[PDB]
């Protein structure tokens, strides 16, 4: 493997030890577990909405009207009535989010609204708090937080407790100052990887303008997971690792299929979780430096200082 | 009254369970005959004026002195009055017995940090932006008024009006712990004056906040007089709970250990057995504390000290 | 006023031939003509909630705590009865109006400038209230930003409680970039202010916001007796404000507060006209 | 013809004849006269950094500039846009309604130069400091910069970095416009309904009460009739739309006479 990563593995290994890692988990490790893309929720939309399914992509601000028009245009009840069709669904936990789960971060953030990765989380016995709601912080039942901040389904499948619309995003800040407060404490006092989330995502865009009012090398810097079918420009890379990423691409190690996300992930994935005579010394030395401090040892204290 | 007594209830409750943190004011240093601030406006404004207040001239009197006089003159007259020590008061104790989860506190002198030391708890102390990041410890002292740590000028410390002002882009970081631990962890306010800065600001803050969404903060009062009963209303309706040290204990204005005092070993000496005197409270508590239990086949009798503490 | 005080007449002056002259009226001015000044409705505020009775930022809690504890009625009642005597105008706002300004802004709820504006024969399209600034009749507006009893004595009408002063950029969007728009664009001449008044400070923090040489530094009369101290003048003018003092300019006792604003503005009028 | 188009062409008439008409144009107006549109400046940085959604109008500018310095920004927008492209009709036909300001995002200097041939004369607000020294009563603003102190990219406010820093960087030239916006009656020109500048008017006059401003007009001249949905969706952001393609039946690429359509549809009524 590179250097780059190499680095990249080493701090996040170190800091996921001290029980500093946080995971943020995007839309693509739902996607893994076949859970409806917000693009086919947008597509179904704009069909109910001019009669047609829009010829091409969607932007962002796409993504953002198209389910706002419908809304005030169509109506709440059938926008939420789209979301119970296309989200009521169950879908079966990827490997990825138990690979998460296997490095045992402190917090988990999420902007899914599915259950998946608390799913994944009782799968593997771990007991998360989920703060989806606003009221879901003051009455935390867990140190370690599960904490969706783009809303959650759990009262009912309404579009009032989600953020979808353009209108939920431009008054998150008014709607959720608590769980956005929140999220950017856990940011700003954890080291933080980013999974299923590309580098045109609204909401990585919104916390990088966010990072920008940040003292200058206050923080610590955001590792972010990058598994786009395409191989990362040498420009794009430059832009987002001076704007305070940490960007490890994974089809720039593994040399892997297009549309075989799944492998991708859990290229970098298990390379995350898979962590001379002159360096033996070194360790032996490092572990018992502490001890010349004391006195006396007791030799079992010793068989402690070893794990 | 009942009001106090479930103020108290709820305060030992949230401490009991790690999730009661402190916000120490400038009471509690000047209890160490730390130099208040009026004592160093009024320096101020005699160097400015020759011959020497308000929310408004606290601000205002160092802000016209740092720009009349220079950036030098600021932090020489601001250091020859905060660099004296001074031992820590019975109240730093108090605030330490209670095993708070965080301290934030708008002093920039170590007392508070120096109690912490004493008692053994590690309070990692955040003061400057750099801190917040690299800040091992799980507990936190925010002084979220900055700190003499770093050096003796006035810029590490937030007391000037453009301080103030730009206090949210000068510490977004600090700001964002703050509000957070506010909203997680109980508050409790101890040595703040009922019309102050940080107080005020922290209740414009919380006005924004989804209702009841939060836990409303408690504020020990230690002023010379009972508090007014209107401005009592008008502050719980704000998102206070107000617990009174005149009102329980009457002493002579002059003194203030007394009533911090007194609030503090209310608080400490309180416990849920200490309010049960009805029969039908005892086996309330009773069976608060047995009721879990009922899900065991067999419970060791020895076992059964653990759950009366 | 050989040189700091000369210069701001002449280019005061200037500005009123050029038209491009607007003057902030304070609560002082409408003072001189003898009218309830707000600490006096904040002392009965108190009464009524305490026995007997200031801080600026008590001036706002103690108006906004009568209204949370006592309510909106008793609130209205008193401001009523204490706003709603009709006062003679003063010979300040007709010397103010002879200078021609193009507007008028005035945080006062008096229909005190209006009175003088009509009765000079002068048309200033009153803006006092939200609707008021789309549906503009004149190109001259007299702006009112804290907003008047036109529409009735009640008082949510003006802001000067402590809830209405934080929700007034809320509040007020439109009102609040048209008294920008008019400072930015047109010399601003400050009258019958205190020097440390809330709103000259908030407009001060507002042009501080604003990059170096922008805007035209505003002028600022002030009126009370003492000679205005040597420090805060310079603080105060390093902070985008021009200073003409008016205890500097003439000898008279502090209590003739009509002597001190006469002063300055006969001054600013005879002098070249 | 329709009587909600009627009684649009009847406001703009009346607010013209009293001087509270002003307007407000985009790019589209420029784009008659065959300046250089803006993908065709985000195509030429794209194919610049690697050998059109609309977050990459903003990205591409952005990553270019931070990439090869403001030296290949302001290469690239020096070249691109010293054309001195001809004014067209729809220039004048804006001049000829009388309109009290001119808004116009565009840097070009095709409006001022058709302001200058109609013998009008605006005094041109497209920096902070033009604000204080704005002499003639009536404002021509360029909310968006214009190449007249310069081909550098700190005079406009093309590219991502701009934009996010476009309230706090110009606050008189953003308070002006707000203030002719409340204060006048607004007519959109040679805009996108999905253009950045008209989403993010339409989220400040949310903050406005009911009934304190007025519906800015807005002319469509796009292609394709608009769908009843975006109509109903823009008439209640406090857009009024008046739709060229659905006032007369024309050619697809035919822009040019959708927009002369609108405009002298807008003067005959107005005599
Ligand atoms: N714009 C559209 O909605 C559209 C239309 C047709 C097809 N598609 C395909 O759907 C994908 C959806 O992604 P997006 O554009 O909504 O954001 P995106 O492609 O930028 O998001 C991709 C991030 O999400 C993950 N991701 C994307 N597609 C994935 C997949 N098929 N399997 C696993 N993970 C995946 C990746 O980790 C990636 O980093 C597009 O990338 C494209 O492949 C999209
Ligand atoms: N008001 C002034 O600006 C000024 C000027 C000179 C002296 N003083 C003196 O200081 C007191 C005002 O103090 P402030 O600026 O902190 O406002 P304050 O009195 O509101 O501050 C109050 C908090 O500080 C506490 N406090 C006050 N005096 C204390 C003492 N001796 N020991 C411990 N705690 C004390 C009270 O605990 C209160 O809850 C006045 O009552 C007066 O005795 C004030
Ligand atoms: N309770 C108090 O706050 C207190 C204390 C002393 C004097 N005063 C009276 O209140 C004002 C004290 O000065 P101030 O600046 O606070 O005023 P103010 O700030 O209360 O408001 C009026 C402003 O206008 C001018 N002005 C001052 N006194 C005036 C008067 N008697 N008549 C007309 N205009 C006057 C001044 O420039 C003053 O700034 C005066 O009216 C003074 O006689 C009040
Ligand atoms: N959006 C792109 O990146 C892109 C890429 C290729 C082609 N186009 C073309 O641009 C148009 C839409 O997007 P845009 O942002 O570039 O324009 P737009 O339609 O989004 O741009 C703004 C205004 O442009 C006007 N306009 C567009 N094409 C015109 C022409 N040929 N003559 C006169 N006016 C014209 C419309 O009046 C519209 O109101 C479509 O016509 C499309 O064929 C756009």
């Amino acid at each position: 493997l590179d250097n780059n990563v190499v680095e990249c593995i080493k701090e996040i290994t170190e800091s996921s030890r001290n029980g500093k890692l946080v995971f943020f988990v995007g839309a693509g490790v739902s996607t893994l577990s076949d859970y409806p893309q917000w693009w086919r929720l947008v597509d179904k939309y704009h069909e109910e909405l001019y009669g047609s399914p829009k010829k091409g992509n969607y932007s962002s601000d796409e993504y953002l009207r198209i389910p706002q028009i419908f809304y005030n245009v169509k109506g709440e009840m059938a926008f939420d009535g789209i979301l119970k069709d296309f989200f009521q669904v169950d879908k079966p936990t990827n490997p990825i989010h138990d690979k998460i789960l296997a490095m045992n971060p402190a917090h988990v953030i999420t902007t899914n609204y599915d259950n998946l990765i608390d799913t994944a989380c009782w799968k593997r016995g771990k007991y998360f708090s989920v703060i989806s709601a606003e009221e879901d912080v003051a009455n935390a039942t867990s140190s370690r937080y599960l904490l969706k901040v783009a809303g959650d389904f759990r009262k009912g499948f309404k579009g009032e407790n989600v953020v979808l619309k353009e209108d939920d995003y431009l008054n998150y800040d008014q709607n959720y100052p608590l769980i956005s407060n929140l999220m950017k404490t856990i940011i700003a006092t954890h080291t933080i990887v980013f999974i299923g989330y590309g580098l045109g995502d609204y909401n990585i865009n919104m916390l990088l303008n966010w990072v920008r009012k940040l003292q200058k090398d206050s923080f610590h810097k955001p590792f972010f997971i990058r598994t786009d079918p395409s191989p990362i420009e040498n420009e794009t890379l430059i832009y987002y690792e001076n704007k305070g990423l940490r960007i490890i691409d994974a089809a720039s190690l593994i040399d892997s299929n297009e549309y075989d996300y799944l492998e991708r992930y859990s290229a970098v994935m298990d390379l995350l979780i898979e962590s001379k005579d002159d360096e033996v010394i070194d360790y032996i030395y490092g572990k018992i430096s502490p001890l010349f401090a004391l006195q006396y040892i007791r030799k079992i204290d010793l068989k402690h200082v070893f794990e | 009254d009942n009001n106090v007594v479930e103020c108290i209830k709820e305060i030992t409750e949230s401490s009991r369970n790690g999730k009661l943190v402190f916000f120490v004011g400038a009471g509690v240093s000047t209890l160490s005959d730390y130099p208040q601030w009026w004592r160093l406006v009024d320096k101020y404004h005699e160097e400015l004026y020759g011959s020497p207040y308000s929310s408004d001239e606290y601000l205002r009197i160092p802000q016209i002195f740092y720009n009349v006089k220079g950036e030098m003159a600021f932090d020489g007259i601001l250091k020859d009055f905060f660099q004296v020590d001074k031992p820590t008061n019975p109240i730093h104790d108090k605030i330490l017995a209670m095993n708070p989860a965080h301290v934030i506190t708008t002093n920039y002198d170590n007392l508070i940090d120096t109690a912490c030391w004493k008692r053994g708890k590690y309070f990692s102390v955040i003061s400057a932006e750099e801190d917040v990041a690299n800040a091992t410890s799980s507990r936190y002292l925010l002084k979220v008024a900055g700190d003499f740590r770093k050096g003796f000028k006035g810029e590490n410390v937030v007391l000037k009006e453009d301080d103030y002002l730009n206090y949210d882009q000068n510490y977004p970081l600090i700001s964002n712990l703050m509000k957070t631990i506010i909203a997680t962890h109980t508050i409790v306010f101890i040595g703040y004056g009922l019309g102050d800065y940080n107080i005020n600001m922290l209740l414009n803050w919380v006005r924004k906040l989804q209702k009841d969404s939060f836990h409303k903060p408690f504020f020990i009062r230690t002023d010379p007089s009972p508090i007014e009963n209107e401005t009592l209303i008008y502050y719980e309706n704000k998102g206070l709970r107000i617990i009174d040290a005149a009102s329980l204990i009457d002493s002579n204005e002059y003194d203030y250990l007394e009533r911090y005092s007194a609030v503090m070993d209310l608080l400490i000496e309180s416990q849920e057995n200490k309010f049960i005197t009805k029969d039908d409270e005892v086996i309330d508590y009773i069976y608060g504390k047995i009721s879990p239990l009922f899900a065991l086949q067999y419970i060791r009798k020895i076992d059964l000290k653990h759950v009366f503490e | 006023l050989d040189n700091n005080v000369v210069e701001c007449i002449k280019e005061i002056t200037e500005s009123s031939r050029n038209g491009k002259l607007v003057f902030f009226v304070g609560a002082g001015v409408s003072t001189l003509s003898d009218y309830p000044q707000w600490w006096r409705l904040v002392d009965k505020y108190h009464e009524e909630l305490y026995g007997s009775p200031y801080s600026s930022d008590e001036y706002l809690r103690i108006p906004q705590i009568f209204y949370n504890v006592k309510g909106e009625m008793a609130f209205d009642g008193i401001l009523k009865d204490f706003f709603q005597v009709d006062k003679p105008t003063n010979p300040i706002h007709d010397k103010i109006l002879a200078m021609n300004p193009a507007h008028v802004i005035t945080t006062n709820y008096d229909n005190l400038i209006d009175t003088a504006c009509w009765k000079r024969g002068k048309y200033f399209s009153v803006i006092s209230a939200e609707e008021d600034v789309a549906n503009a009749t004149s190109s001259r507006y007299l702006l009112k930003v804290a907003g008047d009893f036109r529409k009735g004595f009640k008082g949510e009408n003006v802001v000067l409680k402590e809830d209405d002063y934080l929700n007034y950029d809320q509040n007020y969007p439109l009102i609040s970039n048209l008294m920008k728009t008019i400072i930015a664009t047109h010399t601003i001449v400050f009258i019958g202010y205190g020097l440390g008044d809330y709103n000259i400070n908030m407009l001060l923090n507002w042009v501080r916001k604003l990059q170096k040489d922008s805007f035209h530094k505003p002028f600022f009369i002030r009126t009370d007796p003492s000679p205005i101290e040597n420090e805060t003048l310079i603080y105060y003018e390093n902070k985008g404000l021009r200073i003409i003092d008016a205890a500097s300019l003439i000898d008279s006792n502090e209590y003739d507060y009509l002597e001190r604003y006469s002063a300055v503005m006969d001054l600013l009028i005879e002098s070249q006209e």
